[PDB]
């Protein structure tokens, strides 16, 4: 039973950078021994894909910017020129023994130029209101970096405990994120108030951007 | 060369479920077939392996005595019989091959099939529009109150993909999921170009289209 | 054309030649693993002495190290550095 | 220095190689003569297949004629033209 | 039992000539077969000496003007540039089988410029005469060709039935012959006559040469 | 230097026996074949026998089978031919020869040969008489002189001049067989006539069969 320790757990690198990821076997294996590790790439909602096998061999169809090496306990995957599409989690696997085991993974994020979010607000639909609930949505579109702050103001009073955020995985072509914030009120509570707003803070923005609407 | 899993779904704790993996473009006879799983937001965990010819099997400790792996060489199909399921078994389950008996790496994986182990019951979503009205407009669909995952969303039967973001579902305090899909479009096109979101929740046989226009 | 006797005699006399040797025969004790490739190209003594009381044998030996795939069936595979015998000089010697 | 696995694999895979072949094995039924040289250099199929169901065999053969000393012990000697098999192309094939 | 038939049985060739001698096996042996014949040179009163072995290989130390070839039943020894010292009998031998057997031989004589004999006559010794016999000797020294005619005249009467000739083997440096003629008379008959002569005819001599002495 | 030296030849009566020896040096007879080959007077070569010394394997010509025996003593490095039941036809020079190796069927080193004479006639030593120049003064500056070696049996005789130091111009004739059944020869040598009177010429005659060893001075009278 060999554990693999993969490092780093996560990193942020720029397009063109040489990125190096490491894997270490828990059991003492001498440097005369090699070729027992495979490396995989997994994009969001996709199956893993083989990049490198027997320690250093490039799998059929994989771009040549990928390579690997190692011996003893220590293996390396290298991306000689990082591309936006290389956003993924990378996993090593050992098959020196069975059970085959995987490292815990390394999350590669692509570091890019800063881009402010385009912000949008959505009132709840009349159809939804019939069923007795009101969802109000704020959308922050195609921003970088991922860090952003989103505040709900209902008749100027700040909200807490009634919203939920989701953020997409980094985009594989332009390296941006998008984020949704959804405020959920009963129809009753929704109808008691008039002005609904979304306040957005992000390092791309000179000062907070606010989007709002009034119920009519 | 391809692998296609099927059989995932919702199942109650203590229950049973069987998964299938159909191979094409090679004979499973010539190689190993593995199942590997992935709990939501976690890494890869090997579960089992078979040598189809003689039927030799190996399992991770975490599923020993509960799961069984098999292969039908005439159907070119492998199976994972899962019994005594617990919430921790919840995961996407992948089928993978080794490429040959002499290869212990996994070179072809299927697309994966989700197994949700919960006592909660299936519920189809409602779909509501997220309407614009301010040269670029956003619009979307809110897909609310469903169980289990997943939902798929497309825009205009798949012909609109540029600028689409379908968000990862969030688990609401009700124990039901919800998501939104949005797309940005030229505002000048509103009024002449229509935008439909196509939603599919196979667990509850829900298949809805919703037109999203301004008011 | 016919190969002349003195050419045949000369080309065939006891010398180091590239020989493909099964690995399992160089490591008769290693039943645990299968090897890929199952054989390796080694410089070894071959050819004839033309005297049934003489045999072609090595006078000067060396080691060479190769990377060989070692498979323990149903367990795993790796690549291991393995050492083999090579023959640098061969002479015909009393048996 | 260490021979890389892909070089070993490639040099050792089933192909025509110069092999020194005992003549008595090419003419097993010979009961009159001994031969000098007792072996000849022939292009022959050697190397391995990675595959315990495959064997390295010839697809394309030719003849070569050599002059070999034939001695009938305690009677006499001469030189005779002898024909041998050579392998021009080798492939790995089911058994 | 293989017989070898050698040819020619004798020949006469000049210094520098290419000389060819032939051997044939009595048994039918195919042309694929070769290398079963050796060639030897024998000079007068000497042992044979190996020239060529295994049909065509030049023995250690033998001049390179010698070579051989053949296959099947037919073998050839060639002397590319005949030298005076090559006077000899040449023998082939087969060792395809045992008993090894030899051809009958070929006598090579060296053909040279004509040289007339120097002629000399010897009276019998007084010591010999005491024992009751008289030998008279005529010597023809260093001549070529070998054909020569020697007549004994005793008081001008020609002799017959009472002489004996001996001729040397061809000389290995100058290619000449020498000849002795010995006339044998009783003392009685010897003392009855006065003038003893030797008359010598040879193609080198424009007319017969006579040498004589008178008893006393 | 590789060599073979035969001995033991001589005169022997019909029905008699004789043994020949062949001593090798510069190689071991252990490693090859040794042959005997003979040559009747004026005739060709006739192989008689062969031995493989180590195991003692022997082969013979039909003409001597059951009468001759070949052997080798590897410790003495010597081979032998035992000849029994001899006939006149056995008369010949007998040679010893080696084949280079067990794998060689040619004969690369031969001894000098030894004469075997099979006759009922008996040994007779020669008389030696001088052949003295007729004159003493000459036309050509060159004198002939010699020795007549008369009435002997069997062959051979050797002749030298001045203990072997005079070889240039010597011709020793082949012996002729006289009416009597005895041999006779002459040896002659040409010399500067100017040297007569100050230089002496001796012929050294040897007939080993009768232990005759004579020197004879040859001068003009
Ligand atoms: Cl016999």
């Amino acid at each position: 039973d060999i554990q693999m320790t993969q490092s780093p757990s996560s990193l942020s690198a720029s397009v063109g950078d040489r990125v190096t990821i490491t894997c270490r076997a828990s059991q003492d294996i001498p440097r005369s021994i090699s070729g027992y590790v495979a490396w995989y790439q997994q994009k969001p909602g996709k199956a893993p894909k083989l990049l490198i096998y027997w320690g250093s061999y490039l799998y059929s169809g994989v771009p040549s910017r990928f390579s690997g090496s190692g011996s003893g306990t220590d293996f390396t995957l290298t991306i000689s020129s990082l591309q936006p599409e290389d956003f993924a989690t990378y996993y090593c696997q050992q098959h020196y023994t069975t059970p085959p085991t995987f490292g815990q993974g390394t999350k590669v994020e692509i570091k890019r130029t800063v881009a402010a979010p385009s912000v949008f607000i959505f009132p709840p639909s009349d159809e939804q209101l019939k069923s007795g609930t009101a969802s109000v949505v704020c959308l922050l579109n195609n921003f970088y970096p991922r860090e952003a702050k989103v505040q709900w103001k209902v008749d100027n009073a700040l909200q807490s405990g009634n919203s939920q955020e989701s953020v997409t995985e980094q985009d594989s072509k332009d390296s941006t994120y998008s984020l949704s914030s959804t405020l959920t009120l009963s129809k009753a509570d929704y109808e008691k108030h008039k002005v609904y707003a979304c306040e957005v803070t992000h390092q791309g923005l000179s000062s907070p951007v606010t989007k709002s609407f009034n119920r009519g | 060369v391809q692998l296609v899993e099927s059989g995932g779904g919702l199942v109650q704790p203590g229950g049973s479920l069987r998964l299938s993996c159909a191979a094409s473009g090679f004979n499973i006879k010539d190689t190993y077939i593995h199942w590997v799983r992935q709990a939501p937001g976690k890494g890869l965990e090997w579960v089992a392996r078979i040598y189809p010819t003689n039927g030799y099997t190996r399992y991770a400790d975490s599923v020993k005595g509960r799961f069984t792996i098999s292969a039908d060489t005439s159907k070119n199909t492998a199976y994972l019989q899962m019994n005594s399921l617990r919430a921790e078994d919840t995961a996407v389950y992948y089928c993978a091959r080794g490429g040959s008996f002499y290869y212990y790496y996994m070179d072809v994986w299927g697309q994966g099939t989700l197994v949700t182990v919960s006592s909660a019951s299936t519920k189809g979503p409602s779909v509501f529009p997220l309407a614009p009205s301010s040269g670029t407009a956003a619009l979307g669909c809110l897909v609310k109150d469903y169980f289990p995952e997943p939902v798929t969303v497309s825009w205009n039967s798949g012909a609109l993909t540029s600028g689409v973001h379908t968000f990862p579902a969030v688990l609401q305090s009700s124990g039901l999921y919800s998501l939104s899909s949005v797309v940005t479009v030229p505002s000048s096109s509103l009024g002449t170009q229509t935008y439909i979101c196509n939603v599919n929740h196979k667990p509850s046989n829900t298949k809805v289209d919703k037109k999203v226009e301004p008011k | 054309e016919v190969v002349k006797f003195m050419d045949v005699y000369q080309r065939s006399y006891c010398h180091p030649i590239e020989t493909l040797v099964d690995i399992f025969q160089e490591y008769p004790d290693e039943i645990e693993y299968i090897f890929k490739p199952s054989c390796v190209p080694l410089m070894r003594c071959g050819g004839c002495c033309n005297d049934e009381g003489l045999e072609c044998v090595p006078t000067e030996e060396s080691n060479i190290t190769m990377q060989i795939m070692r498979i323990k069936p149903h367990q795993g595979q790796h690549i291991g550095e393995m050492s083999f015998l090579q023959h640098n000089k061969c002479e015909c010697r009393p048996k």
